[PDB]
RNA sequence: UACGGUGCUGAAGCAACAAAUGCCCUGCUUCCAGGAAAAGCCUCUAAGCAUCAGGUAACAUCAAAUCGUACCCCAAACCG
RNA sequence: CGAAGGUGUGCUGUGAGGCAUGCUGGAGGUAUCAGAAGUGCGAAUGCUGACAUAAGUAACGAUAAAGCGGGUGAAAAGCCCGCUCGCCGGAAGACCAAGGGUUCCUGUCCAACGUUAAUCGGGGCAGGGUGAGUCGACCCCUAAGGCGAGGCCGAAAGGCGUAGUCGAUGGGAAACAGGUUAAUAUUCCUGUACUUGGUGUUACUGCGAAGGGGGGACGGAGAAGGCUAUGUUGGCCGGGCG
RNA sequence: UAAGGUGAUAUGAACCGUUAUAACCGGCGAUUUCCGAAUGGGGAAACCCAGUGUGUUUCGACACACUAUCAUUAACUGAAUCCAUAGGUUAAUGAGGCGAACCGGGGGAACUGAAACAUCUAAGUACCCCGAGGAAAAGAAAUCAACCGAGAUUCCCCCAGUAGCGGCGAGCGAACGGGGAGCAGCCCAGAGCCUGAAUCAGUGUGUGUGUUAGUGGAAGCGUCUGGAAAGGCGCGCGAUACAGGGUGACAGCCCCGUACACAAAAAUGCACAUGCUGUGAGCUCGAUGAGUAGGGCGGGACACGUGGUAUCCUGUCUGAAUAUGGGGGGACCAUCCUCCAAGGCUAAAUACUCCUGACUGACCGAUAGUGAACCAGUACCGUGAGGGAAAGGCGAAAAGAAC
């Protein structure tokens, strides 16, 4: 019963990147979750001598609070909240204000 | 133990007063003594540790019935 | 930081008597 | 000098190991106490 | 009947080190690890039906753990048992 | 698989048992030790399989 | 010779004397203070078994498991 | 567009105090009127932590002793190699038990540890290292002594103790020489041996115990004889004549 | 339940799963090494060494199970003497040990107070030992009262620091009676008549509810400051949900939740209905607890210290009546009143919290609060019993500083 799943599009509502839409990469089990091209940050990777030797500085995806994301309607061009409910006994999610299925 | 077989008298403690009133804790032992009891149902004898008064009991009531009361308690004699 | 737990015992005063 | 301690398994066990105080029962109590208090090392031994 | 599979679990990995490798050489021993109890007659079965060869005789020892200083912490490496396999002339691995 | 097994005779299902544990469990240990098993997760397969078997051969044999 | 060592070869290898607190000796000779126990071992029988079993000798074969084994040990490693 | 706290300044009250504001600080604070107290510290040879003092002072732990060259290194009186000097040599040498429990060996590191420096170490990190029919333990037997079926005794706990069962500081079967690893060997290798049991075969035979006997099985001191370990000398072999 | 997972310090490697047999949570099972009551014997706990009975590739050697003691019962055997008994073997059932307090019983201090100190107090306290339960103990009048009456026990508030006891010192200190909590009475010592005749206990089925996983769960945007708003300003919405926690500063409307309404395949608690098994109504007549009551000597408990000291209990020595009889009514006697001992069972009102859940705090906020907010009863100290610390905080996010 998360909101938040593998594939979805949402919208930042707090942060120095509210607003900006993204697609959710993972969800973390602490209430966090990773969205590409919002949240970025400068990494400074210490070099390796093994297989990988990337070193330099890495434009890597830092997670964000589940609540300071939401599910984008895409049809009202706005966030929305989503519930869940019951039909033909497979439980699926909806949106608020005309709520309608996902 | 210093235990009657047949009343259960045990050893009682308790105090001496002197003349001046004075306590000290003492220890009243049952007067028991080995007596060797004759039983015409095993046809044998049967050796016992009773206090005097023990040793009456049973010469008023059957000694049967002693050892029948014995057996019920559950003492070995 | 354990405070000194042996302390010996003090030398015998000169005799004042 | 001969120190008052002179380290030795056989006895130490055998006076105050495992078996030892569970033999009597005031032993029996202090592996009571000891274990009620929660101690790693409940008594002596390798 | 459970002596199979017994002998399927006693060995427990081969030993690789400058003196194993000289041993082998050498002696035509190996010596691989076993499990804790790994009774000489358990590790020679074993070594019989899973390399199929001949061994002349199996000496074991038993190497305690060492003390290791992880952190703030100590800890006491698990102890183990390394049996060297002595093989006849006739030898595969 | 759990069900798979689960209808075999206890000959039969003796027998996987005893391939599990001669095959791919005393090799893929020789293997970790020696460095080649690139691939681990195989070791915590089969020991599951082993473990699933050995239980239905109680759970079948005697009550 | 990674110059730490490695490999190869290899003569003579006897006699005399001295000599123990060590061995013969759990001996021997003396003295009073009179100087462990049990098993392995050897031997004789009871019950019982004696066409058996069991024992003896010879040969062959197999087994001998398990744990300790580093290092210090009159000391920088044990007790202070 | 900056709370508590911290640090200054300026005002104000008879005093404990209060007010305002600069800097730091970073998110809590609290008027007024009441209520409740772990309600106020300078002392108790007070308790805990931190930091001074003496003071860069005493000391640097046997008066067996060091010197020089070379090497590694950022750096060498202290480490490694070499040449000398000195010390122990019934020990300050070489092997064990007890007790420690990896302090062993190799690579690497020098912050802390070493009463100095440190490339060094019994220090840190990683890897390696302990091979037994014969050694020891375990095992068979028992001493002192412990425990102790029943039992005897004791307010309870428990005490004593028989049959038994434990308990080596004792008794009981068997291996030596040589070689090898950076680190183990009487354990590994080579050579040559030995002991106790199980099974089978062959030839003979009466076997058979917690039972009997023998043996095991024993003190102190002293003396002599016969030997060995071991040492010295000669011969022999090899080298040298400086 | 599920699109995420393979516990944490703690990244990685190699993989699983995404519409359902990944993972996670609950019920019921399986597995459950060795030590430990330890139970095959022994033992320096986590080790050593056996017997017996069942099954098996080289005799080789393995696997499984059993084998402690004590108590009761049964069977089979069997001494000193025929019988017999003790004894021995076998089988079945139970017990054993641990655990914070509370509970009952068996033992039982001293310091201290009395301004000394011995009777006394402290105190039937600390402590030791035994036993049992979820409570235990006590308990259906041989009781009180007063010649009016009350009708088992336990607990709370009065009576009441009263009457009394007391080197009449220090101190101890009731009862009667009144007001409440909670209520329940029965059986054996015996025969007959009538016979599942109620009430219970041990087990099934069904009903209700609870517990062990859970599910849905309403309603906000725009601007200003700022690193970031949940804040300021403006206008809205839900509320049987503004209890709480988290979210880049303070959120009813961002998330988890809360109010509220629902859900259990399986395993269980409780309350009912309905079956089986076992023990058992009712009526008549009779009986109605002897080494006991009581007494002498010595002690104890009773508020009551031997005092004029009733009452109960006991070590010791004695010893009735039995219902026309006996006990008590505070020395004792008489008259009256009351009750029927020496055989037992009994729920509730009360006591405690090792443990689990929920909630609360004019309680603490790291020298406080548990000794321990950090893998603490750890390091460390001691032969041992035992003693026993110090140590919390980067940031919203490691973005933990490439070069």
């Amino acid at each position: 019963a998360a909101k938040i799943r593998r594939d979805d599009e949402v919208i930042v509502l707090t942060g120095k990147d509210k607003g900006k839409r993204g697609k959710v990469k993972n969800v973390l089990s602490s209430g966090k979750v990773i969205v590409e091209g919002i949240n970025l940050v400068k990494k400074h990777q210490k070099p390796v001598p093994a297989l990988n030797q990337p070193g330099g500085i890495v434009e890597k995806e830092a997670a964000i609070q589940v609540s300071n994301v939401a599910i984008f309607n895409a049809a009202t061009g706005k966030a929305d909240r989503v519930g869940f409910r019951f039909e033909d006994g497979k439980k699926v999610r909806f949106f608020k204000s005309n709520s309608e299925t996902i | 133990s210093r235990v009657c077989q047949v009343t259960g008298k045990r050893p009682v403690t308790g105090n001496n007063r002197s003349h001046a009133l004075n306590a000290t804790k003492r220890r009243f032992l049952p007067n028991l003594h080995s007596h060797r009891f004759w039983v015409e149902s095993e046809k044998r004898f049967v050796t016992l540790r009773v206090s005097a008064k023990g040793m009456r009991v049973i010469d008023k009531k059957g000694i049967d019935t002693v050892l029948a009361e014995l057996r019920a308690r559950g003492e070995k004699y | 930081n354990n405070r000194p737990v042996y302390i010996p015992r003090p030398r015998p005063p000169h005799p004042r008597l | 000098m001969k120190r008052t301690f002179q380290p030795s398994v056989l006895k130490r066990n055998r006076s105050h190991g495992f078996r030892a105080r569970m033999a009597t029962k005031n032993g029996r109590q202090v592996l009571a106490r000891r274990r009620a208090k929660g101690r790693a090392r409940l008594t002596v031994s390798k | 009947m459970i002596r199979e599979e017994r002998l399927l679990k006693v060995l427990r990995a081969p030993h690789v080190s400058e003196k194993a490798s000289t041993a082998m050489e050498k002696s035509n021993t190996i010596v691989l690890k076993v499990a804790k109890d790994a009774t000489k007659a358990e590790i020679k079965a074993a070594v019989q039906k899973l390399f199929e060869v001949e061994v002349e005789v199996v000496n074991t020892l038993v190497v305690k753990g060492k003390v290791k200083r992880h952190g703030q912490r100590i800890g006491r490496r698990s102890d183990w048992k390394k049996a060297y396999v002595t093989l006849k002339e006739g030898q595969n691995l | 698989m759990k069900a798979k097994e689960l209808r075999e005779k206890s000959v039969e299902e003796l027998n996987t048992e005893l391939l599990n544990l001669l095959r791919e469990q005393f090799n893929l240990r020789m293997q970790a030790a020696s460095g080649q098993l690139q691939q681990s997760h195989l070791l915590k397969q089969v020991r599951r399989d082993v473990a699933r078997v050995k239980t239905l051969l109680n759970e079948k044999a005697g009550a």
